[PDB]
């Protein structure tokens, strides 16, 4: 066939793609998380928005994946979470469904990364006292 | 609630040069690309090739290289495809047609323009 | 022999249900507009292919947070405006019988009565005519209001009249519409897409007909949150809209009295000519033709042999069982008795007028204790509107006999918030994901 | 260019019997084809991408099949409606042309 | 000590008519005097 190149689907335009085209708009979707009665239902809801991406970005920064989108870490995938090959999750599913069959793990897997990192920065500096 | 609609039917003189504009409906704009085709009285379609609405770029035949210029505008939604030096070969029914484009490659236009009809006589 | 990693996504397509503060936009009035961020000249709307999502009008918080805002807006209004507490006096009341009609008789009781002036040590007598629904006989006569509350008179500067608004959502959420034609408001929706916020809604407080709302681009829509169940409102949305002409054609005058300082009564001092009562009109084959299309989508729900009959509401608060609205400053409560009045059995230019009385005390939301004057307005009024859904109730429910029975409803204006954001609903994004990779770090 | 030719150009079939149309390419190209159908006056329409793959809203009686340089477009079961101007197009590569045009005619 | 820190090089331009800081200025006085002003006494009763 012939492509002219990429297009641009919108805010939420791959919420309906696999999630190996959906991570192709990664940036899309986080651009967006940050932007007397009406006036009063703008600040605290800022106020939410802004704890709510901080939250996020303090999340992300404590497992080493700081100002990264894609991140590889050294925690192992434990099957227990989830039994399914790579060739029908980045190719025959959505990142929706993905997140509805993993709501359980999600604790313990953000805290192995975090204990993960810290053992990575303790083993950095230990490295390079030497 | 894809739909795609165009501006009434034309009527040139040989030499001219006319615009036709095609907007789009149901669909974001720049999702997906747009081809010009063209289909005379009575015979087949002719592609006159097609155009990427969110980067801009262009790809005409090269039957038609210098002769056909594309365009679009996103904050309106819309394609104009311009056809200067018009002649009387040039008549028929003008089509803009959206791609469905999966995988970042032509896949087959499955929305269709209700046809814009240009006519070019002395 | 995997070995597979966990690999985190930041921006990923993913959403939750969730509950927030939408804040309004739109492009004197009761409705504050001064304080709503401008409405985007070009809105964007994102299609989403591929995307099916469960939406449900009846468990909507947005409807929630639109009667929020519209009662806080209502109250804001009317603080800065002259509270009526001296209005609260013995009247010496007689009939109006001057160029009156035979439906006018006793309908409006010209009041005299003693009044506070600008100087504490003064009193006026003056007179003003209201009407029979807002007083009560203790010749002696006080206004309904007294014994329950002090009303607070409308400014009448600001104007009722609705003004379209959008309810654009925070960053980090949201709004999903429906735009699935057909859909009744309850269950999968596959034609989703994304939006900054609704479409213009205008706050439109009507009782047993829904007006200058939105119409269904398909066919007639029922919806009902348990359709078996007769205890719940059955809100009809038209395709067609009904044109109804409301009119009040007394030629009023409005005086004003001075009450204190700096605070003004408007009174209705004399009716210029006849005195005649005010009313609606509405097309009788349009209506006719209206209810035949709800007749058929309802047999679709109770039956194809069924009789559908349209009867009168059963009875309560004059709110409820009239067709209650706003016309220009003045409150009509319209007597709907022409228009669900009928039997449907399966198998020119005149019209139906719906007599109306005027009301200047007024309870908007069901709240007692807190009431407002409206002051009269000066000349005659009419307004021409677009019915565009109904509020019915189905009447028993027993399976004795075959014949189904609607009649009018309301009083909850919530239903008619829920009419035009049935198709809208609130989600939060999830950016964060983790997915299997043979990556390693 | 890249030659598109079909069999037949003219046909004439009953409703309820099958019909089968060919295109043949010069070139080769492997599922990079597009059936469509046009109407005596009106916007074609999509039937086939892929050359294996219905277009969302088409009847389940058009199929097709074939990859390289021979395709078929098979109509199980003639329609009254489905009597129109039959079209196979390529986008392999520049320019993107289409077939010569095969009417189906009512017997 | 406030700290002012002296601009080299820098010319820029001033206008003194269109200053948003006298309007906000103009606000803050009319909202302040309105708020010293409101937990006193009402003279309705010296209409008489
Ligand atoms: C459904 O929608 C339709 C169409 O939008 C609505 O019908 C319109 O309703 C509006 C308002 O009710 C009406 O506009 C009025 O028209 C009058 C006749 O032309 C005007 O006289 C009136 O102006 C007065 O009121 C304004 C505020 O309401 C003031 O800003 C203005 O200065 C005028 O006020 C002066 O005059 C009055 C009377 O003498 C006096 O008391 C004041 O002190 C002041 O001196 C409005 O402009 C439209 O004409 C209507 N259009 C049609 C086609 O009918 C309908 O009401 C909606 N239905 C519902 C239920 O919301
Ligand atoms: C919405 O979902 C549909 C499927 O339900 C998506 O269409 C599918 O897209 C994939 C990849 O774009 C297609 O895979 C391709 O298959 C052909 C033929 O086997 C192959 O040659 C290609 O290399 C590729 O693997 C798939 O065929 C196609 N399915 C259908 C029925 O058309 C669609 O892309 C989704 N939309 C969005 C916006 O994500
Ligand atoms: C309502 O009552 C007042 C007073 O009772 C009427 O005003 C009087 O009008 C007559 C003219 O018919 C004058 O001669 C009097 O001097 C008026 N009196 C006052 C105190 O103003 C008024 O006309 C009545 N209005 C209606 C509609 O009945
Ligand atoms: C306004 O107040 C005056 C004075 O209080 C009222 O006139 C009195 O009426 C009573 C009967 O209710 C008489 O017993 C008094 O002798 C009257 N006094 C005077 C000075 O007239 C008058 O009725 C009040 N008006 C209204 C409309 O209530
Ligand atoms: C009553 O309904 C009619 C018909 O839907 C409305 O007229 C339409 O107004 C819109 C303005 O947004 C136009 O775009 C349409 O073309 C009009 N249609 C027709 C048939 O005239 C009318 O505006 C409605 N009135 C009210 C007060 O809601
Ligand atoms: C409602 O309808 C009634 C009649 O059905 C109208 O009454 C007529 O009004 C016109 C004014 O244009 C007069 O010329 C006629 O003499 C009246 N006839 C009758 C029998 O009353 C009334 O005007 C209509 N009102 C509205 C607001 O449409
Ligand atoms: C619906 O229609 C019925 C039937 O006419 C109304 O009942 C009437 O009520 C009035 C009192 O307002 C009585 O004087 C009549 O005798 C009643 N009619 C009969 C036949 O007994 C009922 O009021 C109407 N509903 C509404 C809300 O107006
Ligand atoms: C609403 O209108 C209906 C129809 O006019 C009213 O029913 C009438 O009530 C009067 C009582 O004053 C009877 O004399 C009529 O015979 C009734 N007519 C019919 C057709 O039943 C009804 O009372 C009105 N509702 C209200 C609250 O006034
Ligand atoms: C006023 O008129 C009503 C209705 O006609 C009547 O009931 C009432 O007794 C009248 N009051 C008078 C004449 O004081
Ligand atoms: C006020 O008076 C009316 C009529 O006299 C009566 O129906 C109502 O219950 C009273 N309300 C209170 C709070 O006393
Ligand atoms: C209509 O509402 C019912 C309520 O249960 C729902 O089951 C049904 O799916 C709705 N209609 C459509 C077309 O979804
Ligand atoms: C609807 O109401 C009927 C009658 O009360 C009841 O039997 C039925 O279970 C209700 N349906 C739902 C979905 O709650
Ligand atoms: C109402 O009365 C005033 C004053 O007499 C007059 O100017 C106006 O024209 C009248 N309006 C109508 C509709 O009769
Ligand atoms: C309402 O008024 C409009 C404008 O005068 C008119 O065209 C229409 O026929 C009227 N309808 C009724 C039911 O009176
Ligand atoms: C209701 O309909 C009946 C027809 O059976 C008619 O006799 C009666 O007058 C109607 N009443 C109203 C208020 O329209």
């Amino acid at each position: 066939a012939v492509g002219i190149g990429a297009v641009f689907l919108g805010f939420l335009g791959a919420a309906g793609s696999t999630m190996g085209a959906a991570s192709m708009t990664l940036t899309v979707q986080a651009r967006n998380l940050l932007s007397t009665v009406w006036g009063i239902k703008q600040l605290q809801a800022r106020v939410l928005a802004v704890e709510r991406y901080l939250r996020d970005q303090q999340l992300l920064g404590i497992w080493g994946c700081s100002g990264k989108l894609i991140c590889c870490t050294n925690v192992p995938w434990n099957s227990s979470w989830s039994n399914r090959n790579l060739s029908e999750i980045w190719d025959n599913m959505t990142w929706l469904q993905w997140d509805k069959e993993i709501s359980n793990y999600t604790q313990i897997i953000y805290g192995l990364l975090e204990e993960s990192q810290n053992q990575q920065e303790k083993n950095e500096q230990d490295l390079l006292a030497l | 609630q894809k739909v795609l609609v165009q501006s009434g039917a034309e009527v040139k003189k040989p030499g001219a040069s006319v615009k036709v504009s095609c907007r789009a409906f149901g669909y974001t704009f720049t999702g997906n690309p747009l081809h010009w085709v063209r289909q005379a009285p009575g015979q087949g379609l002719e592609w006159l090739g097609w155009i990427n609405p969110h980067s801009g770029d262009t790809f005409t035949s090269q039957k038609f290289q210098g002769r056909v210029y594309m365009t679009r505008d996103k904050s309106i939604n819309t394609a104009f495809l311009d056809v200067t030096r018009l002649t009387s070969d040039d008549t028929g029914i003008y089509y803009c047609a959206r791609d469905k484009y999966y995988g970042n490659e032509a896949v087959g236009m499955d929305v269709w323009g209700q046809g814009t009809s240009v006519t070019v006589s002395s | 022999a995997e070995n597979l990693w966990v690999t985190v996504y930041y921006g990923v397509p993913v959403w939750k249900d969730a509950e927030t503060t939408l804040f309004c936009a739109s492009d004197h009035n009761v409705w504050a507009t001064h304080a709503c961020v401008p409405t985007d000249p070009n809105p964007q709307e994102i299609h989403l292919e591929n995307v099916t999502e469960e939406f449900n009008m009846w468990k909507n918080n947005m409807v929630e947070q639109m009667h929020t805002d519209i009662i806080s807006l209502w109250d804001q209004s009317l603080k800065p405006c002259v509270k009526l507490t001296p209005l609260c006096v013995t009247l010496q009341c007689t009939n109006v019988t001057n160029n009156i009609t035979d439906d006018m008789r006793g309908e409006l009781k010209n009041c005299s009565f003693n009044m506070t002036t600008e100087l504490r040590d003064k009193k006026q007598k003056v007179y003003s005519l209201f009407y029979r629904l807002d007083v009560v006989q203790i010749k002696e006569y006080r206004l309904i209001n007294c014994n329950t509350s002090a009303c607070t008179q409308a400014c009448p500067k600001v104007s009722f009249e609705p003004i379209p608004i959008h309810y654009c959502a925070p960053a980090g959420f949201a709004i999903l519409k429906c735009k699935d034609k057909k859909f009744n408001g309850t269950g999968p929706c596959p034609s989703v897409s994304t939006v900054q916020c609704t479409h213009g809604i205008k706050p439109v407080v009507s009782t047993q007909l829904l007006l200058n709302g939105s119409l269904a681009e398909e066919e007639v829509m029922i919806r009902s949150e348990n359709i078996t169940n007769n205890a719940k409102n059955i809100l009809v949305q038209f395709n067609t809209p009904v044109q109804i002409n409301c009119t009040r054609p007394n030629n009023n005058t409005r005086k004003s009295i001075r009450i204190g300082p700096g605070q003004a009564f408007y009174a209705t001092g004399d009716i210029i000519g006849d005195i005649r009562q005010a009313h609606c009109n509405v097309s009788k084959a349009t209506w006719n033709e209206t209810l035949g299309k709800v007749v058929k989508q309802l047999r679709k729900h109770f039956g194809n042999n069924t009789i559908i009959r349209f009867a009168n509401s059963s009875g309560g608060d004059l709110e409820v069982t009239t067709h209650s609205f706003n016309c220009g400053g003045e409150f009509f409560y319209c007597n709907t008795s022409g228009l669900f009045n009928s039997t449907w059995i399966s198998n020119s230019n005149d019209s139906i007028t719906l007599p109306c009385r005027i009301k200047q005390i007024i309870n908007m939301w069901q709240r007692i204790g807190q009431c407002m004057y409206a002051p009269p307005i000066q000349g005659v009024i009419r307004c021409v509107s677009n019915i565009t859904g109904l509020i019915l109730t189905r009447d028993g429910g027993s399976t004795n006999s075959t014949t189904e029975t609607f009649r009018p409803g309301g009083g909850d204006m919530r239903d008619n918030w829920r009419s035009e954001l049935y198709k809208y609903k609130v989600v939060k994004i999830e950016p964060l994901g983790v997915a299997p990779t043979r990556c390693k770090r | 260019d890249i030659q598109l030719t079909q069999s037949p150009s003219f046909l004439s079939a009953s409703v309820g019997d099958k019909v089968t149309i060919t295109c043949r390419a010069s070139q080769g190209v492997r599922n990079e084809l597009a059936w469509y159908q046009q109407k005596p006056g009106k916007a074609p329409n999509l039937l086939i991408y892929y050359a294996s793959t219905l277009q969302s809203g088409v009847p389940s009686r058009f199929s097709a099949t074939g990859s390289g340089t021979h395709f078929t477009l098979t109509v199980s079961s003639l329609q009254p409606e489905d009597f129109a101007t039959y079209f196979c197009q390529h986008m392999s590569s520049y320019p993107l042309t289409f077939g010569g045009g095969t009417k189906v005619e009512i017997k």
